[PDB]
RNA sequence: AUUAGGGUUCGAUUCCGGAGAGGGAGCCUGAGAAAUAGCUACCACUUCUACGGAGGGCAGCAGGCGCGCAAAUUGCCCAAUGUCAAAACAAAACGAUGAGGCAGCGAAAAGAAAUAGAGUUGUCUUGUCAUUUCAAUGGGGGAUAUUUAAACCCAUCCAAUAUCGAGUAACAAUUGGAGGACAAGUCUGGUGCCAGCACCCGCGGUAAUUCCAGCUCCAAAAGCGUAUAUUAA
């Protein structure tokens, strides 16, 4: 995903955009997901940076992913 | 509740109710094979379109598909067990070329009356209803049975039946009894 | 004229859906203005206590008097004219008397001369009124 | 005016339907229709002249 | 059509020793040409009898048999036992009350649920 | 379900998942319950009583009452399929099971399939009409019996020494129609813008192709109309 949103602390809001296929016109969608991530300290990423996330256990209300890697 | 028993409807009605050409085709077909009402040439109407709804699909594929290969020489196989198609004709293109007559030819009731057990369509529908007539041995009280070409040798009168190897009929027996009494 | 686009399907989504509206049958059919002023409530038949013999004039130009008559149905409580279908079976009706109410065949819509009748009897006191003409059943009491 | 209610069923005079010898049923009627229709501008009803 | 006496015969199919349950399993089927009705079971079992040389025809257990559509045949399914003591041991009791040696009738269900309800009330030796 | 294709529409309902046990809450036991043919309280409703007191939960199966356009027996059985369990079956010695199965009711729907067949002579090659002669078969009545847990259906048979039965075959087919759409009458009576028909166009005001009837004919047929939804059109 892309980093949406770095204004919590310890945790990013990235962004999936993706096309979803509508069968009766043949044609697709723009749609996203937003999912909250925890980043930790070892990465400093910023808005727009793509991420490599990795499911782990639940870590709060809304965090179900981890930071594992950013690509500028 | 809780029974898996499939069932099916074997005819539907046609789309224009009162078409003079349709009626008079059909009433000539009724008249011809001693049908009893018009359902049973819906009944073949709907064999033959489910037939050539599934040539068409397969002609539609390339001669070499597996599914065309598999369901072809079952489609044509079956035909041609059936008496539907001749054994000179092997190509899937001639399953589409079937009309009514060439299954209501197929019918037991046509195949008594045309094997000369029967004086005519009307008193071989009656013959088969009667139990009368046999197909290899088995006794079948169905007009719609459709022969297969094998077993078309192998119609003759029952063996139960009076007009086979069997006890008198009723009209001999009441009269009998009458006559013992009397 | 349309869009086209390969990822367009969000407008012609969004376009088909303003636009079905604009179907009468389709905005009745997703609509319950309809239902709600339908005294039957969406069913196919209705039962009702006879409240008075009516004579409801033909609109031009016929000239007739078809005999209707008033009814008020039992799950409702709503008054409805219902015509009587065929040929003096008005003397098959009384007053307090319960009949089966069927619509009249344009689903709601005035049928016939009749003004703005969309119901007809079709059984009174739990006998078939079309029996009754043909006299295939007897009035009960 | 709801007086005159089945005034025409009941001015009509009764006339009782004739006794007639049943028709076949079932395969053989359509073989009687059969048998009328063919093998036999066509009038199914074509009836004597009136005015 | 001559008229001549008619005679049954029999024929098994499917044939299996089930030492298991100390009897031989198999479908019989009963060829009848001339015979007026359906040839009951006693019959079946003695022809049985005599065709396997089972030295009692008790030890025979027959069951389901289906006439076929317009006559001469009838199928159905049989046991030989061996001994009638097995027999009486493993046959099901409605089969054995068919052949003669069955337990008589329980009282009907609704009189036992109705006095197991009664007694779900009382205590001790009442109960 | 409907559908050339794309679609439209239905899915309470057998299988899977979820949820509930009048409405809410709470809980004990237990591996597992926020259990309800378990408990506790309140609310509503309601049952018994000797007045001091004690009970109830069919959205299990049958059955009621209401509600409605609208939906069966207070049946038989654990024989089969399973579940539980100290439990194989048998032997003084038969586990329970309205799960489930089997019957009753049941034109929802689906399949097959009767209501006649061959001639005779005459009359008007075929084909009508009269009579007139042969067979055949079921509907149905039964059984040495078969089936079935037991019955009941279905199959078998009407002698195997030895077994009932169609001629008006009264064992009698109906439901809608006959101006057009749409197959089928320029028929005969009655009515006279009345009664009524008519989905729509229309018919009816004295000679009605449309109403009410009769006859004849048409369509589908053990089915055929009507209403309301829905798919195609
Ligand atoms: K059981
Ligand atoms: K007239
Ligand atoms: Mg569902
Ligand atoms: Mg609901
Ligand atoms: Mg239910
Ligand atoms: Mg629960
Ligand atoms: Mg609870
Ligand atoms: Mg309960
Ligand atoms: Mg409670
Ligand atoms: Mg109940
Ligand atoms: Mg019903
Ligand atoms: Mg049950
Ligand atoms: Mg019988
Ligand atoms: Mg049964
Ligand atoms: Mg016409
Ligand atoms: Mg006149
Ligand atoms: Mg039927």
């Amino acid at each position: 995903g892309v980093v949406h949103s770095t204004k919590m602390h310890r945790t990013i809001i990235i962004r999936r955009n993706y096309l979803h296929f509508i069968k009766k016109y043949q044609r697709y969608q723009k749609r996203h997901k937003s999912l909250a991530v925890h980043c930790s300290p070892a990465f400093d990423p910023k808005q727009g940076d793509e991420v490599v996330i990795g499911q782990c256990r639940p870590l709060s209300k809304t965090i179900r992913y981890n930071v594992l890697e950013v690509v500028s | 509740m809780r029974n898996y028993n499939n069932f099916n409807r074997v005819w539907k009605a046609p789309r224009r109710p009162f078409e003079k050409e349709r009626l008079d085709r059909e009433m000539k077909l009724c008249g011809q094979y001693g049908l009893r009402c018009k359902r049973e040439i819906w009944r073949v109407n709907m064999t033959l379109s489910k037939m050539r709804r599934t040539a068409r699909l397969l002609l539609t594929l390339p001669e070499n598909h597996p599914r065309r290969l598999l369901e072809g020489s079952a489609i044509m196989r079956r035909c041609h067990e059936y008496g539907f198609l001749d054994e000179e004709k092997d190509k899937l293109d001639y399953v589409l070329s079937l009309t009514v007559p060439d299954i209501l030819e197929r019918r037991l009731q046509t195949i008594v009356f045309k094997a000369g057990l029967a004086k005519s369509v009307h008193h071989a529908r009656v013959l088969i209803q009667q139990r009368h007539i046999a197909v290899a041995k088995q006794i079948v009280t169905i007009p719609s049975f459709i022969v297969r070409v094998s077993s078309e040798r192998h119609i003759a009168f029952a063996d139960a039946s009076p007009f086979g190897n069997g006890r008198t009929g009723r009209v001999k027996r009441v009269r009998a009894k009458a006559a013992k009494r009397h | 004229t349309k869009t086209n686009g390969q990822n367009a399907a969000r407008k012609l989504v969004r376009l088909r859906c303003r636009n079905r509206w604009a179907d009468k049958g389709w905005k009745r059919a997703h609509t319950f203005s309809a239902r709600k002023a339908n005294p039957f409530g969406g069913s196919s038949h209705a039962k009702g206590i006879v409240l008075e013999k009516i004579g409801v004039g033909a609109k031009q130009p016929n000239s007739a008097i078809r005999k209707c008559v008033r009814v008020q149905l039992i799950k409702n409580d709503k008054k409805i004219i219902a015509f009587v279908p065929n040929d003096g079976c008005l003397h098959f009706i009384e007053e307090n008397d319960e009949v089966l109410v069927s619509g009249f065949g344009r689903s709601g819509h005035a049928v016939g001369d009749i003004p703005g009748v969309r119901f007809k009897i079709v059984k009174v006191s739990n006998v078939g009124l079309y029996a009754l003409y043909r006299q295939k059943k007897e009035k009960p009491r | 005016s709801l007086a005159r209610a089945g005034k025409v069923k009941n001015q009509t005079p009764k006339v009782a339907k004739q006794e007639k010898p049943k028709q076949p049923r079932g395969r053989a009627l359509k073989r009687l229709k059969y048998t009328r229709r063919f093998l036999s501008k066509v009038h199914m009803n074509k009836q004597p002249p009136g005015k | 059509f001559q008229k001549k006496k008619a005679e049954v015969c029999i024929r098994t199919s499917q044939f299996k020793v089930n030492k298991l349950l100390n009897r031989k399993q198999f479908i019989v089927e009963v060829n009848h040409p001339h015979w007026c009705g359906t040839v009951p079971t006693q019959l079946i079992r003695k022809k049985l009898a005599t065709l396997y040389k089972v030295p009692d025809a008790s030890q025979v257990s027959l069951f389901g048999f289906k006439t076929k559509f317009g006559g001469g045949k009838t199928t159905g399914f049989g046991l030989i036992y061996d001994d009638l003591a097995s027999l009486k041991r493993f046959e099901p009791n409605y089969r054995k009350t068919r052949m003669g040696f069955g337990k008589a009738r329980l009282p009907a269900r609704k009189s036992v649920k109705e006095r197991r309800n009664r007694n779900k009330k009382l205590r001790g030796k009442a109960k």
